[PDB]
């Protein structure tokens, strides 16, 4: 009823676009608060990446489980996603990657499962029925290492006993602003590259109590903070992705409203027609 | 294309055994339409019920025009007896269309949207003859040879929308004077919901004291019900978590939704009614999965026709509705959903 | 206006006003982007606001042969109580349904416990 | 326990031995429910058309 | 031995089951073939007494 | 209508008519929030619906002056027949392409092999 | 649309505020004079140009109400105060 609700619609899709673009420039700020976060968390982990490099290829050359090689029979992964909506496709495009790759152990006869962060992968995943062993949800933003300490947790658990072995993170790592990435990492066997020194293990430390013991947490500690951090880095990028997500719902909402202004003015212009037609032929 | 003389027809055949006497008015119809309804009504017991009134597209307006009162006539000859009719008059719209032609060639001024002022006048006269008599009426009428009964002329009333524009003159007269209306609507039919009947602009104003008792105590629920369904689901569309009485809602009212659709000359006796809609409101459904439900439904029919046919005579004479009706229905759906497969 | 109706009763028919007009706003953002994109206190409106639509609804005991239920009849001084305690938190527990074609407040926590 | 799963597949036996036997049976009910009512209505059908 | 005994079960009474429907298809295979049948021969009758 | 076509075919024009109406109801979602916020329900309501609207192009031989390639006649029982297939969803893996001016379904395979 | 081309300037009240509880219900930013400050006592003149700036941000920021707990606090005072104005 162009004369009626027509006219109300616009102001409908009107309000709709002022939101949206409001929603863009909030994405926009929390973007950047999770961007000094991230960097922030950087630093621990290349601080504590140093010392296990300093005690696993010092020139006495020690053996632990999570670091040592093992070969495969059975494969993890964990799993971040959203707790929130729009950010586009960004959970979609991660969760058919890790699809790809744990079809591709499947294909080797090799059992799989999954930790989970955030209620989207949960609902995913229960929709394939992939195995999921552990939960976390509903950090929203300032996420906390804490939550974080269970799921990690049961999967050292897994690895250690043999019943997991080989572990990895699933997760977007934010490149900049306009570009972001879905990837997977090992963290379980400790797969990085050797790495060698003088200084180092030449003026060696004192231990307390002893050097299995400060092994054994600090590998704890490490792995614990390679997953807060790559909670962190799709936080960023979940933040990144909405930003983009209500740039096209701004546009899209303001092309929508200039189609059906041109619609209304047609409506508009043929009532006066119609109507004038019938009172002159009603003046007989 | 929405289904409104499938509806008319159907309503029509199934009178066949009721005793009400039937009229079908066709004004601006194609005539070999004509032939093919009544080569459908012919197909069941229903023409031998009925009367067929014609003005195909060929005759004069002054025939289209004075069509539908021609068939008041005929049926207001049963309702002063004794007796009941029902009247269709398929395309009311077309006897305006008829009367406009016929007010601008006697060049009479043209009000709105071109049509005669009186157009109102046209239709609400032929309506109100559609009435129930008292029997006083009657005696006075038959002068004393029929005494004590009432009778009765019913009208079904057809108009067409352009784009369900109900705000046009002609259609905002007939919805002024009936009783009612019942909506189709093209989105509906498309879905697959045929009949396709909106259930929050149709309502009947006369309701309740027009059913039987047993339709009555489970038909009530239903409409209202409905129609906040549609809205729960609007509402609904993009949020992750219900609330389980929302999620129960979010079922049981696609799951009712289900099973008001209905194939064409396929008219379901009362009892055969009343026990489909007692297995949707005392929840007997709720497990069922929901493509299922139609089969549900034929195989419910089937083993009630054979086992329980005492009961099926018995709701179908009387339309009661006891605890003890109650106490044999919930024995037949416990019954049936054990011992049966779908 | 306060002149005739007192202050009483013309605060709390504006009061209903404000926030049924408030939610009509709140409807439009929910139906495409969904309820979650609201502040807390909007959401909370959006409840408030929700309940007393639906309390606003009365049978009539001239309606009994359309819904087949029993009719009711409320006081002037019962109403004005009822639409204060939605506005404020006395009944933010009850569902939706609860008060849909009650009678009182004081029967509506019935209907929730029988919901 | 060397005595509750003995009488537990007894149990079930029971039941559904009895159980798939009823559905076939009821089957054979509707299929010659199905033909008894086909078979009527063919005449039925048949003395409309020659009263025709 | 419980475990076994409950799944043996739930085969019979599925397979039970699905054996139904087809027993049922081919009923509906009959009616429709007796009606149609029916129709073709009455109309057959119907001509042949016009014509007459 | 089930009578004169049968049930085979009046089932599949109503497949066709039933996801092509879901269709129309979704396109106002997609055109402003884009299609990744439809469920995966949806998404191949969308997937399939697309593909039937190529799969009813078809090139006519007196429309071969306009695009040049050769005309195709097909049968009754290769449409309900390729229609049906595609709402079962045999050919989920092909392109939307694929099924653009084919004259049969076994011509969108040989499409989409070349894509 | 005659009366709005004789006349000097409109008053336009709304209904929706009306309803929120803006009771004088004038609709700024539509409403307009035509002969403005020249009407006005130097007093008013020099504080009302106060008023008009400050519900011109605060109906921008309107729009970021819903989710105004991120946000610049400078803008944060300016939604405060288009608030206390209005
Ligand atoms: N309950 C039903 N189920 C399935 N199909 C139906 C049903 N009712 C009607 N149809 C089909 O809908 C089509 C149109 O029905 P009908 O001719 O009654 O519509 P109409 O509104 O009278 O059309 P018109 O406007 O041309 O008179 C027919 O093909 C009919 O077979
Ligand atoms: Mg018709």
């Amino acid at each position: 009823a162009g004369a009626k609700d027509i006219r109300s619609k616009i102001a409908s899709v009107q309000n709709t676009q002022k939101i949206t673009k409001a929603m863009e420039m909030v994405a926009a700020s929390k973007m950047r608060k999770s961007q000094d976060r991230m960097a922030a968390s950087r630093p621990y982990a290349e601080t504590m990446r140093k010392v296990i490099g300093h005690l696993a290829h010092g020139n006495l050359e020690y053996k632990h489980p999570y670091l040592e090689d093992r070969d495969v029979k059975r494969v993890g992964y964990l799993v971040v996603s959203t707790d929130r909506g729009l950010a586009g496709g960004l959970n979609i495009n991660l969760f058919k990657k890790l699809l790809a790759e744990m079809k591709t152990w499947t294909d080797k006869g090799v059992q799989a499962d999954l930790a989970m962060i955030g209620s989207k992968g949960v609902s995913f995943f229960n929709s394939v029925g992939g195995n999921v062993v552990a939960q976390v949800t509903g950090m929203g933003d300032n996420p906390s290492l804490s939550e974080l300490i269970g799921p990690v947790k049961v999967m050292l658990q897994a690895y250690d006993e043999g019943r997991l072995d080989k572990l990895y993170i699933v997760s977007n790592k934010f490149i900049n602003t306009m570009s972001q990435v879905p990837t997977i990492s090992q963290l379980l066997p400790l797969p990085a590259s050797d790495d060698d020194d003088l200084k180092h293990k030449s003026w060696d430390y004192l231990y307390e109590p002893d050097p299995k013991a400060l092994l054994d947490t600090l590998l704890r500690r490490y792995v614990e903070s390679q997953v807060y951090q790559g909670v962190v880095e799709n936080l960023a990028s979940e933040q990144a992705a909405r930003m983009v997500a209500m740039k096209a719902a701004t546009d899209n909402g303001g092309s929508l409203i200039k189609e059906l202004q041109l619609v209304y003015n047609k409506a508009r212009q043929a009532s006066i027609t119609q109507e004038l037609t019938e009172i002159v032929s009603g003046a007989a | 294309q929405t289904g409104k003389t499938a509806l008319a027809i159907d309503a029509i055949i199934n009178q066949r055994d009721s005793g009400i006497k039937a009229i079908y008015v066709a004004i601006g119809q194609k005539a070999s339409t004509i032939s093919n309804v009544v080569r459908k009504l012919e197909e069941h017991g229903a023409l031998a019920n009925t009367i067929v009134v014609v003005a195909t597209a060929s005759e004069s307006a002054a025939l289209q025009y004075l069509a539908p009162y021609a068939g008041a006539a005929m049926g207001e000859y049963f309702r002063d007896r004794g007796e009941d009719a029902l009247i269709i008059y398929d395309d009311l719209s077309k006897q305006a269309v008829a009367y406009r032609q016929i007010s601008l060639l006697l060049r009479r001024p043209p009000g709105r949207e071109a049509f005669p002022g009186d157009v109102f006048y046209l239709h609400s006269r032929l309506l109100e003859r559609a009435a129930r008599v008292n029997a006083e009426y009657v005696e006075a009428f038959t002068k004393g040879e029929v005494k004590g009964k009432t009778g009765s002329l019913t009208a079904l009333p057809i108009i067409e929308t352009q784009a369900g524009d109900v705000s046009a003159f002609v259609p905002t007269n007939v919805i002024s004077i009936t009783d009612g209306q019942i909506f189709l609507e093209t989105n509906l039919f498309n879905a697959g919901i045929r009949p396709a009947v909106n259930p929050g602009i149709s309502v009947s104003r006369v309701g309740g004291a027009a059913q039987t008792k047993i339709m009555k105590k489970l038909s009530g629920g239903i409409r209202t019900a409905l129609a906040q369904y549609r809205e729960l689901a609007a509402f609904s569309q993009f949020a992750s978590d219900l609330d389980d009485a929302t999620r129960k809602q979010l079922d049981h009212g696609q799951k009712v939704t289900e099973l008001l659709k209905q194939k064409q000359y396929a008219p379901m006796s009362v009892a055969q009614q009343s026990l489909v809609l007692f297995a949707a409101e005392r929840g007997y459904l709720a497990d069922v999965e929901l493509s299922k439900i139609g089969s549900f439904e034929a195989a419910l029919l089937a083993y009630v026709d054979r086992d329980h046919a005492p009961l099926m005579q018995e709701i179908n004479q009387t339309g009661g509705y006891n605890d003890e009706i109650e106490g044999k229905l919930k024995g037949i759906l416990d019954s049936f959903k054990a011992t049966q497969s779908w | 206006d306060p002149l005739v109706v007192g202050q009483e009763h013309y605060d709390t028919a504006r009061g209903v006003q404000s926030i049924l007009q408030r939610y009509q706003e709140l409807k439009d953002i929910i139906a495409i982007l969904g309820m979650d994109e609201l502040s807390e206190e909007d959401k909370l409106v959006v409840a408030r606001a929700r309940k007393i639509q639906r309390f606003l609804s009365q049978p009539f005991f001239v309606a009994e042969v359309f819904t087949g239920s029993p009719g009711k009849y409320v006081s002037l001084k019962d109403t004005i109580r009822g639409f204060k305690g939605i506005m404020e938190g006395e009944y933010d527990h009850l569902p939706e349904q609860a008060f849909y074609m009650v009678g009182s407040i004081e029967e509506a926590v019935e209907k929730a416990k029988k919901l | 326990d060397l005595d509750l799963a003995k009488a537990s597949a007894t149990d079930q036996l029971k039941k559904a031995k009895a159980e798939a036997q009823v559905i076939i049976e009821q089957a054979n009910k509707r299929r010659s429910q199905i033909l008894d009512e086909a078979k009527a209505e063919a005449e039925q059908e048949r003395t409309k058309i020659v009263a025709q």
